[PDB]
């Protein structure tokens, strides 16, 4: 809307905002990709969710003595 | 005299020193609080309470010349 | 090319005597003795030694490069540069409204 | 070995000051009076000369 | 080199009257040294 | 007193700092010095009360967290640590603020500077002070945003910059 | 960080296993600070270096359980430490704000009070007998070996090569700085009192003046604390039986107290060893500096001595790593969620 | 201004009394000859 | 020397080299204050103040002139 | 030697003064004068926190107990 | 007449002014930008004299009004401990965001302020509403208001963006209609009162839990599914994107008190794992990809997706401390981030017409005032004591660790890498060398209106994070009905 | 307040006369070259320069390190850069 103020617009770095704003249309399904998709999207939340089941309501801490344990299951 | 817990609860003497020396452990510590912890002015009695101090470490010291050679000069720690 | 590049060496090399050795003493001892160095081969002609003569001597100055060689404080990577920078534009803005 | 004439150990045994140089009247002012090995280290310890005599007429 | 040359200690540990009982806040605490194996 | 030595670098630091184009160079010097000052004379006064006495005491303000079980609480508690502790802090700060009147008298930013200086010392009284591990917290965060903007003092310097990001994320 | 763990005594005292590491960390953080100070090229990079070796030997003194000593240490370390990098940094103003070692040498003739401040203050970090540093650090020493123990012994060790590369540091500092040749440029030194000029004389002599009353007097008020203060007050933190920190401040268990035998265990070599390897390793380090000084040369191009100046120098190499392995990996990280 | 070189020295001159001062008297004891009783 | 600047940017520390004409005139105003609310500080503290051990009236104590619950302790151990 | 603070303000040139654009009333005097006015009135707003109606009925608990010695005997 | 129907047709009163002023008296522009600002603070006054009023131990709704005119659809309108705080937000929040887009919006100015006000009173309906189906009603009709003030007043990518919003936000929503309708059909009724005394079964609760979860998680936004906040927050108007950061993002998190902890008890505490992975998956992927995100515009955006990681973790830790944590957390994220894009979406972007990180450099050299308030704006972003955020983040992170431990570490990184890219952006915008050499025309500093409606937010984030007992003092009572669990000695005393 | 042009001029000038190799020290002048005026080489050259570096606390590049050959150059030179001490 209203006029800023004069900007030297560098060439190459309009360019590669232009590249990394356009970036989504030019993805493909390759070897690597995949690997890369699966990892981060699959393997790893898979990870921290199965861990967070098999520790779920194993500890506390809420009053413990000596005498007592952390573990309740 | 030993003293007892009762004036030695009130003396708020330090836990790790509550032993059989404390006794010349309470007047030692006025002096600190009278004349405010200056290393010159009760090194009279100062004296008197490390020197009880080197007796009760000496008496600890050789109750291991029994000790030691019971575990034939072993590792005790 | 094959004359500039050659006395560059020679700076770098004295540089890097004082670099190791702080001493002014010594770096003197060892400075006469590398211009000797570029005393003896003065006379080298032929091109093909000369770029061979000069790319192994770059590898003695990497081969003994001090882990961190001296920089003058106002010098790019001293104590002092860029420590005060003025701003580069001393004009007031244009009347803009924000 | 070493096409350059340079070897390590030379380089080492001319580590010393110079019978000659082109330079000592440029960089003799720094081996000088006020720079000399004993002026140098005349102050090294500041205060010990005087508080040696004071400390000895305190024991007497 | 240190664990297979370092000293034995010098003296006894400390006896305590009592152990340290109650001004170490009790039995539900930890007390001090009293005739205890060594 | 002890209520007094907690806010009094923090008054000079607010003067030199939002109010320094009308306290100038001297007078932002003048108020952060004397604030570390006067604030040094009591922490000395503070060691002879707490630790040679073997009186501690305790101030709450008002509470800062309430929540169900647990009260945090702006609270401060003098003890033989807190005013030992007190004493380096406080002697040193204010002999850096007299060190800085001729060491930065060339610097062009030189109410931000004392401000800052002034703006630590509160943090790490705030740090020694507290009743409790949260408000201590306050003091330890404090702490590493005035080292933070300190290191990067000169922000035109790429190096200071890098610095104070290693110090701010360690 | 030291405070905290002081502040903490109560909850660690009942957990020897922090106690250990608090020890150990110390024993490592002291050693590996030295070495690395030791061939540190900037002024300011050496003084850091030693306030991590000194918090070293505040943390190793805490997990002594000794947490009177770190209190001491801490207040004594602060007062000679603010003394060392206030009169360094009266160097570097004098200087044209040079901060390499490189570049200065007989300036004892120009800064007379910085050096004798600088030299208080470095004996004090030494543990020179007498001296308000001695009266701390040289305990926690002694209490090291006070606790008859392996991990005690054996940090009493690791802790004594740190006390000798401090004192190689210090006199690093020192001489390199007032007591050596010039190595600076003419204009640090030239004096008024040579003409060397025509219609000039009246400036470009800069020759490296002291500083004016604001810059001189902290470092006179922070001399006396580094030659008296720890004489004054080491009956309230050490003492014997001394009862300041009887508000629950600073706890200590009986069990593992080591006060009692660190006065009268010790043999008295121990006690006194870290002043004889003060003395014999700073005679050295001015030996090997402008009364032999070659040998330092042939060990900086010996090919094992080049390798280990640069692993020391590169404070070994762990901000390398750190770059490489943690924060460029966490950028490419970033990288793949934002690309892929 | 030669009041730099007086406080120089002094604090040096200082410094070193104190520790024959302190050598004097605390000297004997930490060198296994006399305990302090 | 004095580095140049814009004279155009408003800073609330100051800018470059900002010593005001009145510098003096106004720190004497911030310093009064600075001493009004400490003062209130103190006022508040003082009341506030909570110990569980009483100085001993032979000692150096200053706090003992104002804070009240020792103040009306001594006015109290004065009644026999 | 120093120099006189300097700067536009808002950026206010010293030749000209600042221009109202239209919302600093209705936001000095509207948005911020009644957040102020709520704030006096909130000083007068009575309690009524579920902790200092527990803290009123615990502290007859815990003095019906060694604790909290009450006022009056009973 | 309930103030709680004053709240929602103040607003219409001035769409109705704005419109109709023309044919009362070529009017200026002005007054319609004043007509709305003055609209915005009596909403305000109103809100303020109802949290007066407040009480903040009653369990029965408040300020309702009796209708005795029961159709198949009615509005129904209360207010508790848990929504009110919601409510004053949203009015506090929507005066800024007018003036924060005082000067930028330059045509279409009726149909710019006509749409603020109409997601006023749509917003606040959201959070007034005593009905589940009520709330789905006002949840899903904020979409054709925000689609059209995309499309007319965003920036390049503005169609994409305004097509993303709508289409996430209907398809999520229409999982969480069919589970709505679902429980309808059970109950008969979902009017709070009736609908919060059922049980459901627990396999019910289960397909009741997703497809409500399925909703939430796309308008929380949790990664994988956050696209459309990245294209949406950045293409909208600043005043806009004020709206979608700070309210929008928030109805979310009042949702889970009323659709999930309350009524789906057992599948909360089942299905804590799923939940507590996503939220610890996106609090480590939002905040890698926010330190390499250029647009500082989007930066900022994405780190919301970080921080609404953190107190929707805090939702389901069935924690007291957990539940009001996270009712602090998106209360200050609130205020942070209508500061934030300020600071880059009204500060920077007016004056270099660019969002990349590239052209900016040593700002503070010429502006002050913007790094003053942009820097405490960053320590408050990165959760530093003193502000409400540290207070919502560490009261949500105690709760998410003590109800999963590991996953509670693992959001706990989030101290660490949410300082790591509020510092690296003030760093290399604010500091990072003298000044960036692509300005080749020197710029103004803060302007009154740019430093007001910064200082107002810095002081709200700053005030409740010293004293956040104003705002957790009225909330402790009303989440106390939304824990699931008892005690072994302290249940079914007799 | 800067460096002037007398103090620079004095400042070399005592500087080269440090050589054992110059031709003479009443051969120098502000105009004399380095090889033409005054005796010197392609290679003692170079040590001037590392010598000018060293006692003005400035770094020579390498690409301004070879259009220097003359005492005037050197006196611009130093003129040009104001972090000369
Ligand atoms: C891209 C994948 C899409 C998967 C869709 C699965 C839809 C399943 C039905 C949806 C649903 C709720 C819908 C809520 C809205 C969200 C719906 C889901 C959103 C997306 C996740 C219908 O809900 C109705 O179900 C009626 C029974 O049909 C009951 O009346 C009520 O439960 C309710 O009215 C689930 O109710 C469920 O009730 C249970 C008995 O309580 C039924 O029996 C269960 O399954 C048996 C084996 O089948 C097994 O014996 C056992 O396990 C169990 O007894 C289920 O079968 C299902 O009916
Ligand atoms: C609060 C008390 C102290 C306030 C100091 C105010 C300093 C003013 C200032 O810097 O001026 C703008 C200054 C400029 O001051 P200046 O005087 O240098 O301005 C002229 C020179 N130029 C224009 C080139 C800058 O801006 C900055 O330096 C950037 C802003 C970053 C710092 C802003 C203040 C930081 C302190 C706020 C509190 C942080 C602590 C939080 C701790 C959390 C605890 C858990
Ligand atoms: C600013 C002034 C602040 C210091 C005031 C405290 C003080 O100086 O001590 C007061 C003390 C008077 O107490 P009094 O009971 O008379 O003790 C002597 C009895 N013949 O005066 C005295 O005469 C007692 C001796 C001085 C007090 C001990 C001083 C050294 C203790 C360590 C000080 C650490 C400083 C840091
Ligand atoms: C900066 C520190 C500000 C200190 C000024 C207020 C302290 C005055 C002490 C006081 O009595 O008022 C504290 C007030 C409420 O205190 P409170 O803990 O709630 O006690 C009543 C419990 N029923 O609590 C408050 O006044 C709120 C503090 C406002 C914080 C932002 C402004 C500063
Ligand atoms: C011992 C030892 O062998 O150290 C070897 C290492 C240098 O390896 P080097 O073979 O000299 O590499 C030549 C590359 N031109 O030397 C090193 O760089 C080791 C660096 C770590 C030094 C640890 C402390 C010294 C340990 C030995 C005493
Ligand atoms: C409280 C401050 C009220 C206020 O300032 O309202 C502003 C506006 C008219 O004020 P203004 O724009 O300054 O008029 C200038 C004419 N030359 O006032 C208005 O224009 C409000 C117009 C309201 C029209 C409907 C009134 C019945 C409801
Ligand atoms: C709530 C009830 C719906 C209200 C929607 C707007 C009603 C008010 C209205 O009619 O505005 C009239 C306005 C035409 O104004 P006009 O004469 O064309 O002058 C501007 C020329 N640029 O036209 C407009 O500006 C209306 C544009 C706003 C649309 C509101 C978004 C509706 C979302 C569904
Ligand atoms: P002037 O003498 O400037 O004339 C130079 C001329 C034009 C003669 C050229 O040098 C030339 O044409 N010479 C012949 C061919 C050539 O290019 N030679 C270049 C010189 S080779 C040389 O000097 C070899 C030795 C280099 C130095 C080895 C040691 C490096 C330093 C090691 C430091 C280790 C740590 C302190």
């Amino acid at each position: 809307g209203l006029q800023h103020y004069k900007i030297a617009m560098d060439p190459a770095l309009v360019r590669l905002g232009s590249m990394i704003s356009n970036r989504y249309k030019y993805f493909r399904w390759t070897k690597r990709t995949a690997l890369v998709s699966f990892m981060y999207v699959v393997v790893v939340p898979s990870t921290i969710g199965y861990l967070a089941y098999k520790t779920d309501g194993l500890w506390d801490l809420r009053a413990k003595r000596r005498g007592d344990l952390i573990s309740e299951r | 005299r030993r003293a007892t817990r009762e004036e030695m609860r009130d003396a708020k003497v330090p836990l790790a020193y509550r032993d059989s020396c404390a006794h010349l452990l309470i007047p030692l510590n006025r002096c600190r609080y009278e004349t405010y912890y200056l290393p010159w002015k009760c090194e009279d009695e100062r004296h008197s309470y490390e020197k009880c101090q080197y007796l009760e470490f000496k008496k600890r010291v050789q109750k291991m010349e029994e000790l030691r050679e019971a575990k034939g000069g072993a590792r005790s720690n | 090319s094959n004359r500039q590049a050659a006395l560059s060496l020679y700076r770098r090399a004295l540089k890097l005597a004082l670099d190791w050795t702080v001493h002014r003493n010594l770096w003197r001892g060892q400075a006469l003795y590398i211009r000797s160095l570029f005393e003896k081969n003065r006379n080298v002609t032929d091109p093909r030694l000369q770029r061979a003569l000069l790319k192994e001597t770059e590898k003695l100055l990497e081969k003994w490069k001090h882990p961190d060689p001296y920089c003058p404080p106002t010098a790019p990577g001293g104590s002092k540069y860029e420590r005060n920078l003025p701003v580069p534009n001393l004009e007031p803005p244009p009347p803009l409204k924000f | 070995p070493n096409i350059t004439g340079f070897d390590m150990r030379e380089f080492l045994r001319h580590t010393k000051t110079p019978t000659y140089d082109p330079w000592e009247r440029h960089e003799a002012w720094r081996y000088t009076g006020r720079f000399s090995r004993f002026n140098r280290f005349k102050g090294a310890l500041p205060g010990f000369g005087i508080a040696t005599v004071a400390f000895t007429a305190y024991c007497v | 080199v240190v664990k297979l040359t370092y000293p034995d200690r010098v003296s006894y540990p400390r006896e305590f009257e009592g152990g340290l009982e109650r001004e170490l806040g009790g039995a539900g605490a930890v007390r001090a040294f009293l005739c205890l194996d060594d | 007193m002890y209520l007094s030595i907690i806010i009094l670098p923090l008054l000079g630091s607010v003067v030199s700092g939002f109010f320094g184009r009308k306290v100038g160079v001297s007078g932002a010097q003048l108020i952060t010095c004397s604030s570390v000052i006067i604030t040094t004379i009591l922490s000395i006064i503070a060691f002879f009360e707490v630790g040679f006495n073997n009186i501690p005491v305790t101030i709450n303000i008002f509470r800062w967290i309430d929540s169900e079980w647990f009260i945090i609480n702006w609270g401060f508690q003098y003890d033989s640590l807190t005013v030992s502790m007190l004493i380096p802090v406080l002697i040193i700060s204010s002999l850096v603020h007299i060190y800085s009147i001729s060491y930065m008298s060339s610097d062009p930013h030189n109410q931000r500077f004392f401000s800052y200086l002034s703006l630590f010392t509160f943090m790490m009284i705030i740090l020694v002070t507290a009743n409790n591990y949260l408000l201590m917290f306050v003091g330890w965060e404090g702490v590493g945003v005035c080292s933070y903007l300190l290191v990067s003092f000169w922000f035109t310097r790429i190096a200071a910059n890098q610095s104070s990001i290693s110090a701010f994320l360690t | 960080g030291v405070y905290l763990l002081m502040r903490s005594s109560p909850l660690i005292e009942y957990s020897s296993t922090v106690l250990l590491l608090c020890l150990w960390l110390g024993a490592i953080t002291t050693v590996f600070s030295s070495l690395i100070g030791l061939f540190q090229q900037d002024i300011k990079k050496v003084i850091a270096y030693s306030t991590m070796s000194q918090l070293g030997m505040m943390v190793l003194s805490i997990g002594l359980s000794s947490y009177n000593i770190a209190l001491f240490h801490l207040v004594n370390h602060a007062f000679y430490k603010a003394l060392l990098f206030l009169g360094a940094g009266s160097v570097i103003h004098a200087v044209a704000d040079n901060q390499d070692f490189r570049k200065f040498g007989g300036l004892i003739s120009y800064l007379p009070l910085t050096y004798s401040v600088m030299l208080i203050a470095s004996l004090s970090l030494v543990a020179f007998p007498f001296m308000t540093g001695f009266y701390s650090k040289d305990f926690i020493l002694e209490s090291a070996y006070g606790q008859f123990s392996f991990s005690g012994v054996a940090v009493y060790i690791i802790a004594t090569i740190g006390a000798i590369f401090t004192t190689l540091y210090s006199v690093k500092v020192l001489y390199l700085t007032f007591l050596s040749n010039p190595n600076g440029p003419r204009t640090y030194y030239r004096l008024a009192i040579d003409n060397f000029f025509s219609a000039q004389a009246i400036k470009s002599y800069k020759p490296a003046h002291e500083g004016d009353f604001f810059l001189t007097l902290p470092l006179v008020i922070l001399a006396l604390f580094s030659i008296f203060f720890g004489f004054i007050t080491k009956d309230i933190f050490i003492g014997l039986g001394s009862n300041f920190f009887v508000d629950n401040s600073l706890f200590i268990h009986p069990i593992h107290e080591i006060m009692i035998d660190t006065e009268f265990a010790v043999p008295v070599l121990f006690k006194l060893l870290p002043f004889i390897f003060t003395i014999s390793f700073s005679v050295i380090a001015l030996t090997l500096s402008e009364l032999l000084s070659e040998l330092v040369i042939y060990f900086k191009f010996s090919r094992f001595g080049y390798n280990i100046f640069g692993f020391f120098n590169q404070r070994f190499l762990i901000e390398f790593f750190y770059n490489k392995y943690i924060t460029n990996l966490i950028l490419n990280l970033g990288g793949q969620i934002t690309k892929i | 201004s030669r009041v730099h070189r007086f406080l120089a020295t002094g604090l040096g001159a200082s410094m070193w009394f104190w520790i024959f001062y302190r050598a004097k008297k605390d000297g004997p004891v930490l060198l296994g000859w006399k305990h302090p009783w | 020397p004095k580095i140049p600047y814009p004279k155009h940017v408003w800073s609330p520390a100051g800018g470059w080299y900002a010593q005001p004409a009145n510098w003096k005139q106004n720190t004497a105003i911030f310093g009064l204050v600075i001493f009004g609310i400490t003062a209130m500080v103190w006022k508040y503290s003082a009341e506030h103040e909570v110990r569980h051990k009483m100085p001993e009236p032979d000692r150096f104590y200053p706090s003992r002139y104002w804070v009240k619950q020792i103040k009306d302790y001594e006015r109290a151990q004065k009644e026999k | 030697q120093y120099d006189p603070p300097t700067g536009w303000l808002w950026g206010v040139r010293p030749g000209e003064k600042y221009q109202n654009e239209g919302w600093e009333g209705p936001f000095f005097y509207g948005f911020w004068g009644s957040l102020i006015v709520f704030a006096i009135a909130y000083a007068y707003k009575p309690d009524t926190s579920i902790q200092t109606w527990a803290l009123e009925e615990a502290r007859r608990r815990l003095e019906a107990e060694g604790i909290l010695e009450d006022p009056n005997p009973t | 007449m309930s103030l709680l129907y004053v709240l929602l047709i103040i607003p219409i009163i001035g769409i109705f002014l704005i419109s109709t002023i023309d044919s009362f008296y070529f009017f200026n522009v002005s007054y319609y930008k004043k007509i709305a600002l003055i609209t915005t603070i009596l909403n305000l006054i109103v809100s303020l004299i109802i949290y007066i009023l407040f009480d903040f131990s009653n369990n029965q709704f408040q300020f309702i009004q009796e209708n005795l005119d029961l159709s198949f659809y009615d509005i129904y309108l209360g207010v508790d401990g848990v929504s009110i705080y919601f409510v004053l937000l949203t009015t506090i929040i929507m005066p800024i965001a007018l003036v924060s887009n005082w000067n930028s919006i330059t045509n279409n100015i009726k149909s710019y302020l006509i749409i603020m006000l109409l997601l006023e009173t749509l917003l606040l309906a959201v959070f007034l509403v005593l009905d589940v189906l009520l709330f789905y009603i006002f949840f899903e009709s904020i979409l054709p208001p925000l689609f059209i003030l995309i499309g007319l007043f965003g920036s390049s990518n503005k169609v994409r963006a305004s097509f993303y919003i709508f289409l996430y936000t209907l398809l999520g929503s229409l999982f969480l209609l069919l589970s709505i309708l679902t429980m309808s059909s059970i109950v008969g009724t979902t009017y709070f009162d009736v609908l919060l005394k059922s049980s459901f079964e627990y396999t019910t609760q289960l397909f009741l839990f997703f497809g409500i979860f399925i909703a939430f998680a796309v308008k929380t936004p949790v990664w994988g599914l956050n696209s459309w906040l990245l294209r949406a927050h950045v293409e909208s108007p600043l005043g806009g994107s004020i709206v979608l950061a700070a309210i929008v993002l928030k109805l979310s998190l009042y949702g889970v008190f009323r659709l999930i902890l309350p009524i789906l008890p057992q599948a909360s505490l089942n299905l804590t794992y799923i939940v507590y992975a996503i939220g610890a998956i996106t609090v480590l992927y939002a905040s890698f990809s926010t330190l390499r995100t250029v647009d500082v515009k989007e930066l900022i955006a994405y780190s919301s997706v970080a921080h609404a990681a953190i107190y929707l973790m805090g939702v389901f830790s069935n924690t007291i401390q957990g539940l009001e944590g996270a009712i602090l957390l998106g209360l200050a994220h609130g205020f942070v981030s209508s500061g934030l894009f300020i600071c880059a979406g009204g500060i920077l972007y007016d004056r270099t017409g660019t969002r990349l990180i590239y052209f900016f450099r040593g700002l503070t050299q010429i502006m002050p005032l913007f790094s003053l308030f942009f820097f405490i704006l960053c320590l408050g972003n990165a959760g530093t004591p003193l502000t409400l955020n540290f207070v919502g983040e560490f009261m949500s992170l105690y709760g998410t660790l003590e109800r999963l431990p590991i996953a509670g570490m693992l959001a706990s990184t989030s101290i660490i890498f949410s300082a790591a890219y509020s510092i690296y952006m003030y760093n290399r915008i604010a500091f990072g060398g003298s000044v960036s050499l692509y300005f080749i025309d020197c710029f103004r500093d803060l302007t009154k209106r740019e430093f007001f409606i910064l200082f107002t937010l810095v002081s709200f984030t700053v005030i409740l994070g010293i004293y956040p007992s104003f705002v957790l003092d009225g909330l402790h009572y009303n989440i106390s009905s939304v824990v699931y669990g008892i005690e072994p000695n302290a249940s079914y005393l007799t | 307040e800067g460096l002037q042009k007398v103090e620079v001029y004095e400042r070399i000038k005592s500087l080269l006369a440090g050589f054992d190799k110059v031709n003479d020290p009443n051969n120098i002048t502000e105009t004399a070259h380095f090889a033409n005026d005054l005796g010197l080489d392609s290679l003692d050259t170079v040590e001037v320069v590392m010598a000018i570096e060293e006692e003005f606390s400035i770094e020579i590049p390498d690409k301004d390190a070879d259009q220097i050959h003359s005492v005037d150059k050197a006196i611009e030179y130093i003129l040009r850069q104001p972090d000369a001490h």
